[PDB]
């Protein structure tokens, strides 16, 4: 037998009702966690006791081609953004769908956090945005 | 049967492994606790249930268990037997035919024990009586038992090392080591010519007194110096005080049966358990001038480094190390098995008696000796084959392949040293 | 003489009961300790005098292919962990089975301490997971 | 001590071994509600690493100091085995630790 | 064998009937005693006699993140108690939940005994709240 | 030649019956005498007279684990204490236990003088139980 078949055109994200589109030739997508889950405490005569970190934010990394029309999209959101209140919410969960499940991550509440670089030479360069989120839950479909 | 799940049978007794190597012993003992010639067993539980803790089977089994990693198997061999009556019974045979017999109130009471056996239809025909009265073998019996307060018995051995060898190997061909109870001179010299004409090896002990005595070889006429006459380079002998009774030849034999054929050394070996060699006089260690003129004898003994004992040189009565010895013969058993595989096998095809054919049996030979070169036993070796065209034809009708030869190169290895230096101011 | 052979398709790693299967195309398994056995200090004269440290954990870093179906089954233990009181146990032996005996040690009271990082583009990444242990231990075959 | 010479400690540590044990691997057995245990070294080594936790367990009580495990190789199992579905040459050795429960004592007194 | 494990998630403060959340990213508990067990005293000799000191109030330190919640009700609650007659109580028990037991403490008629510094700047500050307790008793779970 | 080697595995310390357990990563043991042995005393004519003080007692500074078991050990002693009448006696001898003869000193009737600060964070912290004694005397092996 084979594992499942992978395929970055069936790969789609979205995040505060719009979606994101335009992916850059490689590497478009990143997700990670902050901290480490567990954290070892070795004393001066070899006993161990374990720490238990309570932190599970992360950082969701989005690349796009340099003409994407996405790019327009975000910037136009960012300015919207800048001109309210702090009472009124900015932040939305980041859903990306992905049939083959090679991606077991989904960002809970998720934030603008970088603007991209950005650079012109001869050839296309892509862009990079970053986002936040207060919790990067790892799921998955119970065998 | 209804079966849990999950069993555990957790025990408190401790155990340890065992290990599997080229050759298995053999003890060959008087004894009459079975029928069969040869039997086997695979622990000392099994050899107490047979023999009782007080006799010379049951002390060379206890001796060979004591070394770690244990020996898989041993075999026990049965001597020929002979019994006698007197006056200060039942009478058995083999199939388990037994018949009692009896006369009431010394030589009328024996013939008259002689004419009841004589008579009898159904165990006459398997023994033998004779007038005190003596009980052999007779037709077809290869076993017979007297036992039996007015009637005494006694038992002996009743054959010579070369008839009980000959029954013995008409039984069973599966073993390497041989080891034997009873210890006199005649028994021991015939037992050493019949080995030395077989692939075999034999281990002996000894308690001579005298053999710790001469440095000349030529006026020595012990056991041992009769042994180094002969050049009997199959036969091992070891000098023990306790050689009397106990048998430490096994606990010898263990030392280096587990292992692999031709790739360890048999000498300084160190067995657990086991006392140095005392003069029986005042229990007190070998003298050098006593270790000479065991030396001489190419006799092995149990030698102190200064707080621990360990067998030295280990070499047969030849002069030819046992590693030497016990690495051909692995050699030769692996090429007849190698070759037998080759030859059978072709089941549905030929070997031509071509080039052919006999390149095929070059790979072979050359493969099984790469084998034992890969153990650093062998160093180097070459091999030599007939051309298919000038082979004579009788062999191309007989089916057979002749002319093949090989040679090889032994390795070595150290056991002693010898060291000088100096100390000063400058 | 030549020495065993290595093959990597009889390599087996359990952990909790589970087997993990999958291994990447390169350096699929690695085994560390934290610390050195000797740490030797010299005074001004040329003296020396040797600490003997008693620490003896390690890490343990297994990765797996992008699609392999044991992604799902870590996340799914990782998942039941983190719902349980302190009282209750969460380490385990790592048992690694090599034929060939190119492996020496084995994780003794192995635990669960970073998620992968997820990553994609055009062709497949890799996903690390990575473990602790109290004593990595390591034997042999008593020659 | 009990009558056979053996400390009650043993013999109810033993017993507790025996049971951690049999719960470990029924619990492991069962709870394959829609998959196998398959015969061959794959699942051979799942069985090691239950078997070799709940020794583990054991060691951390202190009632052991060490221990070892042994497990057949899937690929010289007899037939008969594969067609009953039994797996059997499982064993393992464990090794005492022991207590202190006197003591003996001497001493000297002088002016010197 | 080793120790329990340390969860920062699991800790549990409560005082006047409310919960104080919020923890700040590090060092958000301290207890201490004000005086020392035992007071020796030397003569010009060398003898020895030792004073037992009767005093066992202490301090608890809990430190908090700038935008907590919790800062709003202890700053209601102390609002109330500047308009109480002194003959009205002020003092209740400051229970601490811990279920790794890396506490040892409780602190026995506590009061609030000074109020946080605030500064600000591009980053988040934590604030600290003091308490006092008539007897810090140390407790254990008994052998 | 080089000097003994030191291990911190093989060190073992006691006092009242108990044994103390579970060091912390770093200086997890401190002996120190109270007073200099010497004090001189010189005149405006630069003559010298010296005085041998006669005091001797000393302090040790344990430090352990912050979730370590000897914890309780200590707190559930130091109750016991403080419900027993003055004439019972609450000193015992404090003996380490050091193969490689680095610590020099011993404890002679000593008592527990101090408990110890706590404190939490997102990682572990160290508790340090401070001890008296009427003579820490300074022993050698004999060359």
């Amino acid at each position: 037998a084979m594992y499942q078949q992978y395929s970055p055109k069936d790969v789609v994200c979205s995040w505060n009702g719009i979606a994101i589109e335009g992916f850059a030739p490689d590497s478009f997508l990143r997700l990670q966690r902050t901290s480490p889950l567990v954290t070892p405490v070795v004393g001066a005569g070899g006993q161990v006791a374990l720490t238990r970190n309570a932190d599970k934010t992360g950082t969701i990394e989005i690349e796009l081609m340099q003409t994407s029309l996405s790019n327009q999209m975000l910037s136009a959101i960012q300015a919207k953004q800048d001109n309210m209140e702090l009472e009124e919410d900015i932040s939305s969960n980041f859903v990306i769908y992905d049939p083959s499940g090679s991606v077991l991550a989904t960002g809970i509440n998720a934030w603008l956090q970088e603007l991209p670089q950005i650079e012109l030479g001869r050839d296309q360069n892509s862009k990079t945005w970053i986002f936040g989120c207060e919790k990067l839950d790892y799921t998955s479909t119970i065998p | 049967m209804w079966n849990p799940i999950v069993n555990v049978d957790i025990t408190l007794n401790t155990a340890g492994t065992t290990r599997e190597g080229f050759g298995l012993p053999l003890f060959l003992a008087s004894t009459d606790n079975f029928e069969e010639r040869v039997r086997g067993y695979t622990s000392l539980t099994e050899v107490a249930e047979d023999f009782d803790e007080n006799t010379a089977a049951y002390k060379a089994a206890k001796q060979l268990w004591s070394q770690t990693p244990k020996v898989t198997q041993l075999y026990i061999g049965r001597r020929a037997m002979q019994y006698t009556v007197s006056i200060p019974i039942t009478v058995a045979a083999g199939g388990g035919i037994s018949q009692p017999y009896q006369y009431t109130a010394a030589e009328n009471v024996l013939q008259q024990f002689k004419t009841q056996i004589e008579a009898d239809p159904t165990i006459k025909d398997k023994v033998s009586v004779n007038v005190t009265m003596i009980i052999t073998k007779a037709g077809d019996n290869d076993f017979v038992k007297v036992t039996t307060q007015t009637v005494y018995i006694a038992s002996t051995t009743a054959d010579t090392a070369s008839t009980a060898l000959a029954a013995i190997e008409a039984y069973s061909t599966d073993w390497y080591f041989i080891a034997a109870e009873d210890r006199t001179q005649q028994f021991v010299l015939a037992m050493a010519s019949e080995i030395q004409a077989r692939k075999k090896i034999f281990f002996t002990a000894n308690s001579d007194v005298t053999a710790l005595q001469g440095t000349e070889l030529a006026s020595a006429n012990d056991v041992p110096a009769q042994l180094a006459k002969n050049m009997y380079t199959r036969t091992v002998c070891l000098w023990h005080h306790a050689a009397a009774e106990d048998y430490p030849e096994m606990a010898y034999i263990a030392y280096g049966a587990p292992y692999d054929a031709g790739s360890i050394a048999w000498g300084n070996a160190q067995l657990t358990g086991v006392a140095a060699s005392l003069q029986p006089s005042n229990q007190r260690p070998l003298t050098s001038i006593q270790k000479s003129a065991l030396d001489v004898r190419h006799c092995n003994f149990i030698d102190l480094d200064g707080g621990v004992p360990v067998v030295r040189r280990g070499i047969t009565s030849g002069g030819e190390w046992i590693d030497i010895v016990r690495g051909v013969d692995w050699l030769e058993s692996d090429l007849k098995t190698s070759l037998r595989d080759l030859l059978i096998n072709q089941k549905g095809g030929k070997i031509t008696y071509d080039d052919t054919g006999i390149t095929r049996i070059r790979q072979v030979i050359e493969t099984s000796l790469q084998r034992a070169v890969n153990r650093n036993f062998l160093s180097s070796y070459t091999v030599n084959v007939p051309k298919a065209s000038q082979v004579a034809l009788a062999d191309k009708k007989a089916r057979i392949l002749k002319d093949v030869t090989f040679a090889g190169i032994l390795a070595g290895a150290i056991l002693d040293v010898d060291l000088k230096g100096t100390v000063a101011y400058e």
